[PDB]
RNA sequence: GGAUGCUGGCAUAAUGGUUAUAUGCCGCCCGUCUUGAAACACGGACCAAGGAGUCUAACGUCUAUGCGAGUGUUUGGGUGUA
RNA sequence: AUGAAGAGCUUUUAGUGGGCCAUUUUUGGUAAGCAGAACUGGCGAUGCGGGAUGAACCGAACGUAGAGUUAAGGUGCCGGA
RNA sequence: GGGUUGAUAUGAUGCCCUGACGAGUAGGCAGGCGUGGAGGUCAGUGACGAAGCCUAGACCGUAAGGUCGGGUCGAACGGCC
């Protein structure tokens, strides 16, 4: 009889969807990356900067 | 005693006039479409007055009711009120216009004890 | 005064061509018409008999009869809110196989290969056309590509 | 009957129904069958072809009793015979007791042969007949004998 | 607002609730829309929506025709429903034993029926005996056959019956019907 | 005056007819009036047939 | 008095309200002006025809 | 025939496992596109090493938004939109993009605003604006049984799994999309950015393809 | 898979309705022909009552009913509480 | 490929058969709020917000109400900002 | 588009669920309001006051219109099919 709008009552949106439980608890959200050791070469820096 | 019901509600309480009623008296105010081809009314400008229709119409719950919540019956004997004698908290007794001062006590008397409320207990009552 | 006759408005339609005035090759009468055969319809003017009017012009049609010199071609033309089949008597210089109808035929027996050949494994052939789709990711490469820059030029007169 | 009519309807409404522009008047385009071969021709030629003109040959003074001549197929021709004896005679299938039908009696004047009678004989009394319902009955078994 | 596809608020085009205003009729409706809602056989709905037909679309169906449809491959002993009425066709010498469930009856239809050893039904009858249509065989009449049918579609090169009262030489058979007066059609 | 496909009809108006219409209202009551004078006539000839 | 001779403004709506259905194909379409050299031979051809399969699974 | 306890139980037992395989299929889902995008980011970062460039797929999706009223249309453009299923002001639509359907979107150009959807702004459509259509009606989705059931022919089971063959353009895009009633968007919360909407994104207006810009403007509007 | 709990005041013209007036904003005279009427286009000073798609002969499509290869009692006769 | 809001079919009948405007293509004409054609969209038959004011322009099309957000257009006062 | 005859109670054209839609001249169709008279019924109202008339008094209905109260009046009049 009305549309309850998951992204708002929790309750919805662990009925539609299960994983949000877990989603929340390893904070997926906010996840980190792994540090890289990358490093541009010289013909695009300098095509970059170039005029 | 009346039956539960939400609050009424009306949409327009104000009565649909017909336009130039207020101009002319042989114009009637008993509604009438204005059917003109340049008719400001028949084409809504704005500021114009408003035309009766199907979405003004009044919730099905609260239809023909009474602000007491009543829906009214026309009696005009005792044995037309005493179909309301099981209908009591739904339907209201109103005494017809043409009946004589002596039978309209017979009717408030039978009303008074089968619990039937009644709109018009003080028509042609001397005193 | 009006004027709307059988050959108004044909003045470069029923031209001939460039360079290619006089008879007709061969092989438009060696050609085969059968029932059914898809036929496209582009008049010659230097054959005035068995003509199609000049509605007719760049329209296809499917044949329905053949004759001695002639062959009956069916059209739908658009008059008002529907559309009525067009019965055509045309000489055969008049007509020329429609190119599309081999095009699919040979798709069609394409397809017929495809599926048998890969119905003795069952991969699943997925023989329906598709549209162009988007392209996919790729790498390009500087070695001897370096970019040229470029700039917009100032303006100059040129006469 | 009055008020299932779009006359009370249309009361309030202007025109009645028949518009503002074109102002339903006497008798715009003639009185009945005005314009035939004119303004009204390709009414006249799509709906009644063959109105227009005089084909044959003229009869003065016909009487329709010299024409008379009612038809009777051969798919009936048992209709003639009640219901009481019918099943007798279609189960005694014999001669020398075969059922007599006088058609002209029963209002008919010739007889025609549109389907399947059964095997069984009738004797059919009839001013006219045809040649395949002739040929019918008598392969069924039965004869035209002809009166007047 | 909206940019409608399609005309807003249009009537399905098809006949509920028969507007004749019989009783039995409006009873047979009560019986075959709830067996149409409940039993997920399609001859139900069938039946029930031509309960709802006019009567030019419930053409009458001859006792010839229904010895036709028996004379099929494995009809035989099968029950034939007419929604409408059975006349009876005095072409026919032999008729077989079937049941025959109908609307109406004619007298002779019914004698015959009956003369033949077989029984006349009913179509409340006939809910009891085959609630799902068993054994089951439906007849419609023909419906082209009609006089007002020869009028449909008339003009140049159709062959279509004009409206005329009266027949004979010197009605409609003159210019329009022969080259020799001018045009044929 | 001519109009969508229909029979041409042949209704014989074009006369003053309102002034010649006999509506026979009367059908009962000269039938009554028959029998009348039958059952007069009857008595009148009372042994004849 | 002159007036507007031809316009064909709004007869593409007029037409598209109801409009620009094909006709219908059907199987077994019309031998109408085919020839009749042809039809007269497809008349026994296929009485042929249908007797033989007659005599086949008779 | 007591049967509230036993059926109800048995009840309850197949849905936990639906559960249980939607929500392993969901954290599968999280594992693919968490690695989708990390990716093509290293892979842009090997490339810069490598002193190669690296060029992005083009996108196989689009949103589509209608932007214009209904009134003043050509019928060509009408016809499209009709085709889209953008009958109203502010519905829009997926799109899968070909080159049957980029030149769609180059007629309906200036009555319609598109561009590349996140995963962010197609599943807050699809929560928040879920809509199905269920015989011929607009049921809003609100559980997992009207999708497995109007789609389990499909490998569907969740909105998740309808979401993923939405972004993953998959094979059953079509059904998927399909099935899905068109989005009725609101207008823009804080407003369309512009002055002026019907001129083109670059000319300073709305309409056209904004390619990743999109998605601010359906998150305002949802 | 749609609001319940606690508390207070009044229990009456207090809320509300109607009506007149004031205020803010809007609001051109109806009907009519016309592409276009507030029109410097026509009718209308006011009021009451009256006042305009009817009946018939023959028909068409559709619908309903009755019977059904038949159908139509009612020109007429018989009878009648006429 | 996309969409189908059901597809197809028939019968009967009303009103209408004075048109006009805008973008673009275009004929006559010095030109015209002129005359005449082509495509679409509109007015006519349509109120609403804007263009002070306006049949057609912009925006947007209307059951009755509430809340929110906006289009076009605007934010010195008249006038909401 | 669907659900619902099950016994006991009232309405199967009923009740209920679900989704969408709602501009409109000419014109079409449908459902309703009101008037004079006819058949039936309410063993209906009525000189203890019918009908009519007046009533910035009240109620029902989107509306057509219906109902009531008060005043005047004097002989008849209504509801439903
Ligand atoms: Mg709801
Ligand atoms: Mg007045
Ligand atoms: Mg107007
Ligand atoms: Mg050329
Ligand atoms: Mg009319
Ligand atoms: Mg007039
Ligand atoms: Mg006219
Ligand atoms: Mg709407
Ligand atoms: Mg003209
Ligand atoms: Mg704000
Ligand atoms: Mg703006
Ligand atoms: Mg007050
Ligand atoms: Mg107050
Ligand atoms: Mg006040
Ligand atoms: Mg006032
Ligand atoms: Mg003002
Ligand atoms: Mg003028
Ligand atoms: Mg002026
Ligand atoms: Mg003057
Ligand atoms: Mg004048
Ligand atoms: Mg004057
Ligand atoms: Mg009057
Ligand atoms: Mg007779
Ligand atoms: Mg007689
Ligand atoms: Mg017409
Ligand atoms: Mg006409
Ligand atoms: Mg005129
Ligand atoms: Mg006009
Ligand atoms: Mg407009
Ligand atoms: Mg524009
Ligand atoms: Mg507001
Ligand atoms: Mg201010
Ligand atoms: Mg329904
Ligand atoms: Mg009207
Ligand atoms: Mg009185
Ligand atoms: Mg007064
Ligand atoms: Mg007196």
């Amino acid at each position: 009889v009305l549309k309850k709008n998951p992204l708002k009552n929790k309750q919805v949106l662990l009925r539609l969807n299960p994983y949000a439980k877990v989603f929340a608890a390893e904070k997926l959200g906010s996840k980190k990356a792994e540090k890289t050791g990358t490093k541009p070469a010289a013909v695009f820096t300098e095509t970059l900067k170039h005029d | 005693a009346s039956l539960p019901h939400p609050k009424i509600v009306k949409k327009h309480t104000k009565k649909f006039k017909r336009h130039h009623s207020d101009r002319y008296h042989r114009v009637a105010e008993n509604w009438r479409k204005q059917k003109g081809i340049d008719s400001v009314v028949r084409r809504r400008f704005r500021g114009n007055i408003s035309q009766p229709k199907i979405g003004y119409g009044s919730n099905k719950k609260t239809k023909f009711l009474s602000p007491s919540g009543h829906k009214t019956f026309l009696v005009a004997n005792v044995k037309d009120l005493e179909t309301l004698t099981m209908h009591t908290k739904t339907y209201a007794a109103e005494i017809a216009h043409n009946i004589s001062a002596k039978n309209r006590v017979v009717i408030l008397a039978r009303a008074k004890a089968l619990g039937i409320k009644v709109t018009n207990p003080k028509g042609r009552l001397a005193l | 005064g009006k004027s709307h006759g059988y050959r108004s408005r044909t003045r470069y339609m029923f031209q001939r061509d460039f360079r290619k005035h006089g008879a007709v090759h061969l092989s438009t009468y060696l050609k085969v018409y059968k029932v059914g055969d898809i036929v496209d319809i582009k008049a010659n003017g230097s054959i005035q008999k068995g003509m199609p009017h000049k509605f007719y012009q760049g329209k296809t049609g499917v044949v329905y009869n053949v004759t001695k010199s002639s062959v009956g071609v069916i059209i739908n033309k658009m008059v008002g809110n529907r559309y009525l089949e067009k019965r055509l008597n045309l000489r055969v210089e008049h007509i020329k196989h429609s190119k599309c109808r081999q095009e699919f035929l040979e798709r069609v027996k394409a397809n017929a290969a495809k599926r048998a050949e890969a119905k003795a494994q069952g991969v699943a052939v997925q023989l329906k056309r598709q549209p162009a789709q988007p392209r996919e990711s790729r790498i390009v490469s500087t070695e001897g590509n370096v970019p040229q820059t470029l700039a917009p030029v100032p303006y100059e007169t040129f006469i | 009957p009055s008020r299932f009519t779009k006359t009370r309807k249309h009361r309030g409404h202007v025109s009645a129904g028949k518009g503002r522009i074109g102002k339903h008047r006497k008798h715009p385009g003639g009185r009945g069958m005005a314009g035939g071969q004119h303004h009204h021709r390709i009414n006249m030629d799509k709906y009644h072809p063959g109105y227009f003109g005089k084909v044959g040959m003229r009869y003065f003074h016909k009487q329709q009793a010299h024409f008379w001549k009612p038809v009777l197929n051969l798919d009936k021709l048992w209709t003639l015979i009640p219901e009481d004896k019918r099943d007798q005679y279609l189960k005694s299938a014999s001669k020398e007791t075969a059922p007599v039908i006088d058609t002209l009696a029963a209002g008919y004047g010739k007889i025609l042969g549109k389907g399947r009678i059964p095997n069984v004989p009738v004797i059919v009394k009839a001013r006219f007949v045809s040649k395949l319902a002739e040929e019918k009955i008598r392969a069924a078994g039965g004869v035209v004998e002809l009166i007047a | 607002g909206i940019d409608h596809t399609s005309k807003q608020h249009k009537r399905s085009g098809h006949r509920t609730a028969p507007k004749s205003d019989n009783v039995y009729l409006k009873l047979l409706v009560k019986l075959y829309t709830f067996l149409a809602r409940r039993t997920d056989a399609p001859f139900n709905k069938v039946v029930l929506k031509a309960l709802f037909l006019s009567k030019i679309n419930r053409p009458p169906v001859s006792v010839s025709r229904i010895a036709r449809a028996l004379k099929q491959e494995g009809a035989a002993n099968k029950t034939v429903v007419v929604v409408g009425t059975v006349t009876d066709d005095a072409r026919i010498f032999e008729f077989p034993k079937t049941t025959v469930a109908a609307l109406r009856f004619t007298a002779g239809a019914r004698a015959k029926i009956v003369k033949a050893g077989g029984e006349c039904i009913t179509l409340d009858q006939l809910a009891v005996r085959a609630p799902k249509g068993q054994n089951t065989l439906i007849l419609r009449g023909p419906r082209n056959s009609r006089e007002a049918v020869r009028h449909f579609g008339m003009g140049p090169h159709k062959g279509k019956a004009p409206r005329i009262l009266s027949t004979g030489r010197k009605f409609e058979r003159a210019r329009g019907r022969r080259r020799s007066k001018g045009f044929k059609v | 005056a001519i109009s969508k496909n229909l029979p041409i009809l042949k209704n014989h108006f074009r006369k003053h007819w309102q002034e010649r219409v006999k509506v026979h209202f009367d059908q009962a009551g000269k039938k009554v009036s028959r029998r009348n004078a039958r059952a007069t006539r009857a008595a009148k000839i009372a042994p004849r047939p | 008095a002159k007036s507007k001779n031809h316009t064909a403004h709004n007869q593409t709506r007029k037409a598209h309200r109801n409009g620009i259905k094909k006709p219908k194909t059907y199987k077994y379409p019309s031998l109408k002006g085919v020839d009749p050299k042809f039809r007269r031979n497809h008349k026994h051809a296929l009485h042929g025809t249908a007797k033989a399969l007659a005599a086949a699974k008779k | 025939a007591e049967q509230v306890a036993a059926e109800r139980a048995a009840r309850k037992a197949a849905n936990k496992e639906k559960r249980a395989i939607i929500l392993e299929r969901n954290a599968a889902y999280q594992k693919e596109y968490e690695t989708a995008e990390r990716n093509i980011i290293q892979a842009k970062r090997d490339a810069k090493a490598a002193g190669s460039y690296y060029v992005e797929a083009q996108h196989k999706l689009v949103f589509v938004v209608r932007i214009k009223g209904i009134n003043k249309i050509p019928p060509k453009p009408r016809k499209v939109l009709q085709l889209l299923r953008l009958t109203r002001i502010n519905s829009g639509t997926f799109v899968k993009v070909t080159k049957a359907t980029l030149e769609l979107l180059k007629l309906i150009e200036p009555y319609v605003a598109y561009g590349y959807p996140s995963y962010s702004t197609i599943r807050q459509l699809v929560y928040k604006r879920g809509f199905g259509k269920i015989n011929k009606q607009r049921v809003p989705l609100s559980d997992n049984a009207i999708i497995e059931a109007n789609l389990g022919k499909y490998g569907i089971l969740s909105i998740d799994d309808l979401i993923h063959e939405i972004i993953t353009v998959g094979p059953h895009f079509k059904q998927a999309n399909n099935f899905l009633w068109p989005f009725k968007l609101s207008n823009p919360s804080g407003g369309w950015g512009v002055p002026r909407k019907f001129k083109h994104f670059i000319q300073g207006g709305s309409f056209g393809n904004r390619e990743e810009f999109i998605n601010k403007l359906v998150k305002s509007m949802n």
